[PDB]
């Protein structure tokens, strides 16, 4: 699982997710990566999200869309929505992983409940930030 | 304007990984996010930026997508991808493909050149080939690192 | 496409959807029916939904989950959420079809924006209601 | 709330001008029989999961409806079937897409839910999972109906 989210100069949001699945996977099993609203979602009016983790839990919890709906309908900020999904709801179903998100206001979040998540972000015309481990 | 990328979440420990090992990932993430930043700075679209970032993460054998995909139980590769455009709410996705070098470009093709969101398996592949995407052997994805991780995971 | 939603005496919701897709479909195309949150969703906290319609739009709209999220987070009634998704949001994206939904209080909705939808529902120990047209 | 079931057999351009009452009652009778089965099960204390599984299984069996027996034809004059089931109690789900050799996709979806750590399986992988758990292999021809074959022909040119 790899992914990208972006907000362009025109205010467009976009998300993309790509994966090889998981080591020793049986044939024809599908996780969250190719599923709209589970592993990948974008709407100019809310957020762009790409996910990575226990596929079945990201599907059951519709993780990517749940970020948008918690913000849109629940009035949560991006930070609050990410905390709710990644640190509460995913573990509640036995689910490990993380996600990257940008909202329409340019807030960026890279929540994960795992030992690490390969990640990076940067604003245009700024130095990028990278990370592997927690805090 | 802003980009964020990931190359997967899970049980990364420090006691197992050297600094030179870690720096290869840091340098890889750096170059890709920087490519994305420069595209955004140049006024390229969010769609084109996430497509190119994920294409680069696919090409990079360090990341479990495209080249450097994990091995299935049957020691081949099955790849999946999605792309969504927040401007139109259009999306494209392929699942269970083995003969497309860059699943995210296949997904973008489903988005733009089909009325569908999602295609699977040989239907997805034949759809892409009928629009001039190259057929590849899944052997191109295979790496020693991921084979070694398959043998380890079997124990 | 076919589906069923139900609430049982223990207060559990469930949803199921099944399809052969669309006449003259090319191989390997997947619509909303097998996708959680698109053609099928159930949560004891909100609603059970089974959809039928333009698969591409129901996926892009996460039609089934959107009903649940409008009720759970937005505090919309089942009727209001169904109106919003089926009569407003889906048509705005070029989607025709409908859905069946039961909430955790046993409210039932069978919204559709098409000429017809083969549908029926009934309370346990009651006579069933059947319909095709508006 | 009172236990309750709803079913559908698909939404589309259905108009009164197109059918006789006797032709309508064929659809009404099928929907009534299946919803009555669900109602009786709910009244006897059976689970919402077991009721929707059986209701969709019956809708698959019923040739009038585009799932299982009575599936529409693909371009290639075969059948590709998809199904999902979700349990609101556990939030577990199971789903199969693109299967042609399973009589009842909803039962295969329910097998994915209950007898795997995964939510979604596709094509031959989904089929082989189902066969390894003892589900019967069928010819895709079993789904084929004159009614749907005629719809395929009216929708295209011959050559
Ligand atoms: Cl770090
Ligand atoms: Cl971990
Ligand atoms: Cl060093
Ligand atoms: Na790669
Ligand atoms: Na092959
Ligand atoms: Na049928």
């Amino acid at each position: 699982t790899v992914g990208a989210v972006a907000l362009d100069l025109d205010g467009n949001l976009a998300a993309a997710t790509s994966t090889g699945g998981w080591t020793n996977k049986l044939p024809g099993r599908v996780g969250d990566s190719p599923l709209v609203g589970a592993g990948c979602y974008a709407n100019n009016a809310s957020v762009a999200v790409s996910c990575t983790g226990t596929g079945e839990v990201f599907i059951r919890a519709l993780a990517a869309y749940d970020i948008a709906a918690l913000m849109d309908y629940g009035g949560l900020s991006l930070a609050e929505a990410c905390e709710r999904v990644v640190m509460e709801k995913l573990p509640a179903l036995g689910g490990s992983g993380g996600l990257i998100a940008i909202d329409h206001e340019g807030n960026v979040a890279l929540p994960f409940n795992t030992e690490g998540m390969y990640r990076a972000w940067g604003y245009a015309g700024d130095t990028p930030t990278t990370g592997i481990y927690r805090e | 304007a802003v980009i964020a990328i990931h190359g997967g979440a899970g049980a990364i420990s420090r006691a197992q990984m050297s600094l030179q090992q870690e720096l290869r990932y840091i340098e890889a993430l750096s170059a890709i996010v920087e490519t994305g930043q420069k595209m955004l700075e140049a006024g390229e679209s969010a769609l084109d930026v996430v497509t190119e970032a994920v294409r680069l993460l696919e090409e990079c054998p360090l990341f479990n997508a495209g080249i450097g995909a994990v091995f299935t139980r049957d020691e081949t590769h099955e790849l999946d991808a999605c792309v969504m455009d927040g401007n139109t709410l259009k999306a494209g996705a392929v699942a269970g493909v083995s003969h497309l070098r860059n699943p995210v470009l296949a997904a973008r093709l489903v988005m733009e050149q089909s009325p569908h969101v999602m295609m699977i398996g040989e239907g997805a592949e034949n759809f892409a080939f009928a629009r001039g995407m190259e057929r590849v052997s899944p052997e191109i994805f295979s790496t020693s690192l991921r084979y070694e991780q398959l043998l380890a995971a079997r124990k």
